[PDB]
């Protein structure tokens, strides 16, 4: 009944068309590098999600600006076990919130990769990514491992409910 | 829709009645236009022009003025970067929705494949106005499919995120290096030696087997029987679909369980099935007014019968197509084309 359309960025490798493809066709799907997009229609609840699953190399990050027009909804995936680039993250993220068309977006974070041994927490990505900050956002943090599909629905939900 | 209005509009001012022929040359041919045609220069170039403004008032812009054809491709690159904005998510929602329903009825084809690479959005982005490059891509494709068939892995593939990265460096170039910037311009000058000197024009070499036009035009129905038909197993189909203004692709290549049959629409991308059916069924529903009604957008014509036909098929021989070289003096083939670079180790600026 109500068609979102729902932009899903982050750096490359943090796990954006692995968690597309886990909501859309229940597996886990051998990935490569996405330079270019995927994107899936995924039907949750009263809600049609058009799901832009964005490259994240660094050369095609100009890229994502492109993909603004109508989004209603923004989801920033972290690798949780890439500490060495949870700050790079965070620059990205906030000069995604920087942008005019992007305004009243709704955020939902995906800490991905919370199997792996070294993975930052939910509260620690918050404190990295400088959540707690933002004014005027409706954002959620989400602890996720994609290869499982542990916390995707839970995501969603929450999303599903803000775009209600 | 308001767009759709403006938008014919603004195409009305570009091919107008100071040369009614559709066989003068079309102003975005020509070098000071596509000049013209880049991101970030009517507001050098045009008085009046304002980074704030609809597509209409820019289309008010246009019409309204008196401007050069340098001007004219400034202008143009606004109101064609706006619409691209305004349209090409929908557009390609729609598409996957199709491919997507097609892939996963029935016994799901869990080989299906799609990749979306719409080459006007990107075109635009690389700052090329010529206004689309449906007939050299096309070709590249069934090289590609062809240099797969023989056993090369992932050749049009790499092709179309070529065009993604070169879209990045065009539209961005400071942040890339100069051996970066000369590549993806490399590459779409390579586009355009193709569409200069057009094999199928070339009599010193046949890279087709066989023109299928006029009398013998085939329908969507006709390009699927000789897509999937399995005499051919083993051996690449290659064929060229022509509208009248616009070129596709469509193929089957590998043999028993890795046979694959395609479709490239530059305008969309490229799908793949293993399942000879759904791509019977994709391709029907993709050009049939039931479902995309792309036959109508492309505006093919009719048979006696009424059922819409392309017109031309090429069966290409894809060796020969392979080896061929669009610039006299260059040992750059087809297969070269295919395997240029664009972004290369040099960390972003
Ligand atoms: N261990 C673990 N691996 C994961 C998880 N999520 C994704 N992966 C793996 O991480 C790798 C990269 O995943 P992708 O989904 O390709 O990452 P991407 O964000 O789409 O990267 P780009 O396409 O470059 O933007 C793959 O090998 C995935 O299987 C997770 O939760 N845990
Ligand atoms: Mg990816």
């Amino acid at each position: 009944k109500k068609e979102m359309r729902i932009l899903m960025v982050g750096l490359d490798a943090a796990g954006k068309t692995t968690i597309l493809y886990k909501l859309k066709l229940g597996e886990i799907v051998t990935t490569i590098p996405t330079i270019g997009f995927n994107v899936e229609t995924v039907e949750y609840k009263n809600i049609s999600f058009t799901v832009w699953d964005v490259g994240g190399l660094d050369k095609i990050r100009p890229l994502w600006r492109h993909y603004f027009q109508n989004t209603q909804g923004l989801i920033f995936v972290v690798d949780s076990n890439d500490r060495e680039r949870v700050n790079e993250a965070r620059e990205e993220l906030m000069r995604m919130l920087a942008e005019d068309e992007l305004r009243d977006a709704v955020l939902l974070v995906f800490a991905n990769k919370q199997d792996l041994p070294n993975a930052m927490n939910a509260a620690e990505i918050t404190d990295k990514l400088g959540l707690h900050s933002l004014r005027h956002r409706n954002w959620y943090i989400q602890a996720t491992c994609a290869t499982s599909g542990d916390g995707l629905y839970e995501g969603l939900d929450w999303l599903a409910n803000q775009l209600e | 829709m308001g767009l759709e209005k403006d938008f014919k509009r603004y195409g009305d001012a570009l091919k107008p009645d100071t040369s009614v022929p559709g066989k003068s040359k079309d102003i975005r041919t020509t070098k000071d236009f596509l000049n013209g045609y880049k991101n970030d220069h009517a507001k050098e170039i045009v008085d009046g022009f304002r980074s704030d403004m609809s597509i209409k008032q820019l289309v008010d812009l246009f019409v309204k003025g008196s401007w050069s054809a340098e001007q004219k491709g400034a202008l143009a690159w606004e109101i064609e970067s706006r619409a691209l904005k305004v349209t090409f998510q929908n557009k390609s929602e729609k598409y996957n929705r199709l491919f997507r329903e097609i892939a996963s009825a029935g016994v799901v084809d869990a080989k299906a494949t799609e990749q979306l690479a719409p080459q006007l959005m990107l075109l635009n982005l690389s700052n090329d106005g010529f206004g689309g490059r449906s007939d050299p891509l096309s070709k590249l494709v069934l090289v590609a499919k062809q240099l797969e068939n023989d056993g090369q892995v992932g050749v049009a593939r790499q092709l179309l995120e070529k065009m993604y990265s070169a879209a990045a460096v065009l539209s961005n170039p400071t942040l890339y290096s100069d051996s970066e910037n000369a590549n993806a311009s490399k590459l779409l000058s390579s586009l355009a030696a193709i569409h200069a000197k057009n094999p199928m024009h070339d009599t010193s070499m046949k890279v087709w087997q066989e023109k299928l036009e006029g009398k013998q035009a085939l329908t969507v129905n006709g390009v699927v029987e000789k897509i999937t038909d399995a005499s051919a197993n083993g051996k690449p189909v290659l064929l060229e679909l022509d509208a009248p203004g616009h070129a596709m692709a469509a193929w089957a290549k590998g043999s028993g369980d890795d046979r694959v049959y395609g479709f490239y629409d530059p305008n969309a991308g490229i799908v793949e099935f293993s399942s000879a059916e759904k791509f019977g069924d994709y391709l029907t529903r993709f050009f049939g007014k039931s479902d995309l009604n792309m036959a109508q957008s492309y505006k093919l014509g009719k048979n006696d019968a009424g059922e819409a036909i392309f017109n031309r098929v090429v069966v290409m021989d894809g060796n020969t197509l392979a080896s061929y070289k669009p610039t006299f003096g260059d040992k750059t083939t087809m297969q070269g084309i295919l395997d240029l670079p664009v972004f290369d180790a040099t960390p972003m600026k």
